[PDB]
């Protein structure tokens, strides 16, 4: 018999993104080629099958630095990290291939699905 | 607020 | 020119609640009278003006244990912690006063607003 | 997915 506040989840995600922009309580650095991205482990796990697997591992859960596969494009990662914290995906003709490949690696099934649909249309 |  | 995934914020919150239920990456214990509640600092900050103030403080940001004011009712806190992680508020005739008082202390303005409306109706 |  609960009541529900419709905007609560969106408001929570907006505040987590504000903490990310101000570098507050970020507990991990994701290294992609030369580029570094600060984030919250819990948000990464909630969005990605790959980060979920990494941070539930008894040894990796304690690492402050995670290095991604050298094939991963920093721009593709940046677009996906922004989506994790906002629900908004900056999908463009010039980045769709790098975004789909990065989403497949990160195990973000809904992003992979929209990339496949957008590629099929063109 | 809504009835879910 | 982004696209948006409607269910993303709700899905993120659902996964953060699953991490909470399994005690994964919880980094703080909130003590309310004899009762202890494990949580994620970032989620508490995103939902509460009081926790936002506590964990942005250069000294308190590093505490693993936070003790609430002895006037705070553990059931009222438990109902509010559940709302933080689900958007669902278990508001009942027998708990509304303890829920409103706890929400005022935690600075959760939307919960305070619905409690005032529900009290006014009766 | 929608146009926000
Ligand atoms: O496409 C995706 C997105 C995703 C997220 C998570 N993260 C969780 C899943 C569960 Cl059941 N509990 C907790 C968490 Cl944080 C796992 C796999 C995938 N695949
Ligand atoms: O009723 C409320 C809920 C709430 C949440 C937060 N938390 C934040 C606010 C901002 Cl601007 N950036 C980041 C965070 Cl985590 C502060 C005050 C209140 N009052
Ligand atoms: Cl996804
Ligand atoms: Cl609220």
């Amino acid at each position: 018999s609960c009541i529900q506040f419709t905007r609560h989840a969106s408001d929570v995600l907006l505040n987590l993104n504000r903490l990310r922009s101000r570098d507050i309580l970020t507990d991990v650095v994701i290294v992609v080629s030369r580029e570094q991205f600060r984030a919250h482990k819990t948000v990464l796990m909630a969005c990605s099958g790959l980060f979920y697997s990494i941070f539930t591992d008894q040894l990796k859960c304690n690492l402050s630095v995670i290095n991604l596969d050298p094939e991963i494009n920093p721009e593709g990662f940046c677009i996906l990290l922004d989506f994790m914290y906002t629900s908004r995906l900056n999908l463009r003709e010039g980045n769709i291939m790098a975004v789909m490949a990065t989403a497949m690696y990160l195990q973000m099934e809904h992003v992979v699905d929209t990339c496949r649909k957008f590629i099929k249309a063109s | 607020w809504v009835i879910p």
